[PDB]
């Protein structure tokens, strides 16, 4: 209910202090593929735990059934991890700031087979964000749009209870749109400019989706190769995409 | 079922 | 030059470039198998590809780009472009996919092909969404051109970076065209940005479908289920899946 | 490498 009643400034505020903290890696010296992929997945794992708590704070998100919130994180999780990574790396051209103590540059992504291509994409996105001078308040909104948008079409049930579920997610997503526009109006953007930037921002979410799909395959190919012992929760998030 | 559980806590 | 065109100029341009709707080789004197099923759809895709290449060349600003960039964009976007065409045509047949006027499939027909029912289901979902948004012909053509110019753009010394500016400028027009269409239809200004976001958020979902269908096709190929035209083969080898 | 996409984008 109260999610829809929110003002533009209260949505921004809700989102800005639901923001999870930045986590730390672990401390070295030479990097094997095993040690490397072990540091990145240990990290992803801890970050998922905090994300589950961030999702719950995201307005309207807990209004959804257990099963639908489940499904939405199942679809959204690596994208969410990725946009946070690209966001944290804005201010560092050429490097991916996974953690304050784990800042890796392209050459270092050749330590792990297959992840250099994905590295480049993550770099490109960060560079694009930088190019647009993306703002923290647009970032938190982008990130909610992903949580709510990414699983919403893969709700296939044709029950009464499930249609108004989609419409609710569709109404929340409209507020978050209203807010993004509110942010750009504030920045003193013209109307044409506002529609152009909104457009630009959401087209980037298409690239983040592709990135997620690729990183998901990559992560499945390491699971097989028995390189990294992945956590149980990461295993079960990963197992959600061959279902 | 871990995700499930984590959303309840 | 694509950048000086008005919105009604832009929309006509895209409306007259539209490709034809093609017919499948369908042989109803033949039963169905994973193999005949897949032969029919990959034949169709292959022919639909040739037209696409030509449709693309009539996309304002597209011939401006270098051939390497054009090859690259098409390499990235071809299956989304086929998928959004499909979902568009199926709009008015709920629960079926109109691959071709003589090839209209429901999901139980999906069963034939290992791995397809997942993808089919997505494709129907999106069709439904289009139908529920009452998506318009004019909006479709723009959405399609947005997919061609965007999907490859992030994966690009000096001319390299001035082709980026250029795609972005053309994409800024199609957004203008989108809104102006929505203004012309009498949507409020708040409804303009809300609808605009919704059609764009669907592109994210179409990309997910292309990525899955690409993997799906690749299984088919690696399992020797259906022979693939060298063109489809090249398109597929573009995305180095494994 | 003479790619077919390449070629058709010339016809
Ligand atoms: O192919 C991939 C994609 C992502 C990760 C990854 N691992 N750890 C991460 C932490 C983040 O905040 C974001 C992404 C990651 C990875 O280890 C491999
Ligand atoms: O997993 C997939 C996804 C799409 C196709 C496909 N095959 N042929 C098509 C023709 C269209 O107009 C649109 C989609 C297709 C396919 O053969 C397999």
């Amino acid at each position: 209910s109260l999610a829809l009643s929110l003002t533009a400034d209260q949505m921004v505020s809700a989102l800005l202090d639901a923001e999870p903290p930045i986590l730390y890696s672990e401390y070295d010296r030479p990097f094997s593929e095993a040690s490397m992929m072990g540091l990145l997945t240990n990290l992803a794992d801890r970050e998922l735990v905090h994300m589950i708590n961030w999702a719950k704070r995201v307005p309207g998100f807990v209004d959804l059934t257990l099963h639908d919130q489940v499904h939405l994180l199942e679809c959204a999780w690596l994208e969410i991890l990725m946009i946070g990574l690209v966001w944290r790396s804005m201010e560092h051209p050429g490097k991916l700031l996974f953690a304050p103590n784990l800042l890796l540059d392209r050459n270092q992504g050749k330590c792990v087979e297959g992840m250099v291509e994905i590295f480049d994409m993550l770099l490109a996105t960060s560079s694009r964000f930088r190019m647009m001078n993306l703002q923290g308040e647009e970032f938190v909104c982008l990130k909610s749009i992903i949580l709510l948008n990414s699983g919403v079409y893969t709700f296939l049930s044709s029950t009464l209870k499930s249609l108004e579920e989609k419409d609710h997610i569709h109404r929340v997503l409209d507020k978050i749109t209203d807010t993004l526009i509110h942010l750009m109006a504030k920045a003193g953007l013209t109307l044409q400019q506002q529609h152009q930037r909104l457009a630009q921002l959401l087209l980037i979410l298409s690239h983040i989706r592709h990135m997620s799909n690729k990183g998901m395959e990559h992560l499945y190919s390491m699971k097989c190769k028995n390189v990294v012992p992945l956590s149980d929760l990461l295993l079960e998030m990963l197992d959600a995409h061959r279902l | 079922k871990i995700l499930h559980r984590l959303l309840q806590d």
